[PDB]
């Protein structure tokens, strides 16, 4: 018995940012910045991909 | 006799409005 | 004989009626 | 011979016809 | 020979028929 | 020779299957 | 020579076809 | 010359598919 | 010269297709 | 001159396409 | 004169394109 | 006279855009 | 007389538009 496992995608953590530093700064302040109009999104924002 | 200052310029218009016709159908796909 | 003050219109008015065609077919697309 | 006050005027209808038909086709589209 | 009452009359019903397929397509849309 | 006793009732025929055939696609629409 | 004993039912036949076209696209609308 | 029996048949058949067409597209609607 | 051995199955042939073009737009259709 | 084997071909050809053509159209239809 | 080599080989790719355009409507349908 | 050079390039290229037309038409289907 | 520079353009140009026309209707399909 172990807890529940969240699988977690890294596809909007912002340009320049590490993850560590990322996550620890959503540890503190329970708010994650993310950029929706990541370069990786432009196609499922344009319609290319699903 | 002949001259084509006017024949030119309507088979030109006539290209130009098949061309346009054929780009408005044109699209870019979208659902993938 | 020889005159085309009717008939360059009337050709005119052709190519218009089918410029207008060719343009009314033009659709900037949605949904993305 | 020729007198052309009446293929003038069924030329002039036909192109009339043809304008409507190009001009019924426009719409202004939505669903953006 | 000549004469144009009836080919006058049958071009001008032709025409009448043009006219009313033309303004048959005509629609004010909705959905806007 | 001549008689149009025929063909003046073939040309009529054919105009009256034309206009049928474009109030045919007449519609008053809805959904507004 | 001249015979219209088989060219004016072929002719009928013609027109009472593109009678039934006419008639087979009338419709009487729903949905108001 | 002349002889008109394959010409008669073959303008009664081209005749009769023209008739299955028109009377294919016959339907009965519904949704009232 | 003259020979339709050729030219009459051809026709035969034409008019089959349209045969079958004509049957194949044919349905009994649904939802009442 | 004459010879038909080329002719006689390219005819059955064009008829085979106009028969695939023809039956591409069939369906057997569903939903009662 | 006379020669096929050419017009022999443009009428096949004719009757080929008309080969696909027959058989790229061919659908086996589902939904039953 | 004679010569071609310019007319067999531009059979060809008809006969490619047929043929694109064609092939552009075909899909593999879905939903069974 | 002859001369092909105005004639060979139109062609090649009229060729570019059905080049368009079939091009502009190639899609690389979705759900599957």
């Amino acid at each position: 018995n172990w807890g529940s496992i969240l699988e977690l995608d890294l596809s909007k953590v912002p340009k320049g940012w590490d993850v560590g530093k990322w996550m620890y700064y959503a540890r503190v302040n329970h708010i994650a910045v993310i950029d929706s109009f990541k370069e990786g999104t432009i196609g499922a924002s344009t319609g290319k991909l699903a | 006799f002949g001259s084509g200052a006017i024949g030119y310029e309507f088979d030109n218009r006539y290209l130009n409005n098949q061309e346009m016709s054929a780009v408005a159908k044109q699209r870019l796909t979208s659902l993938p």
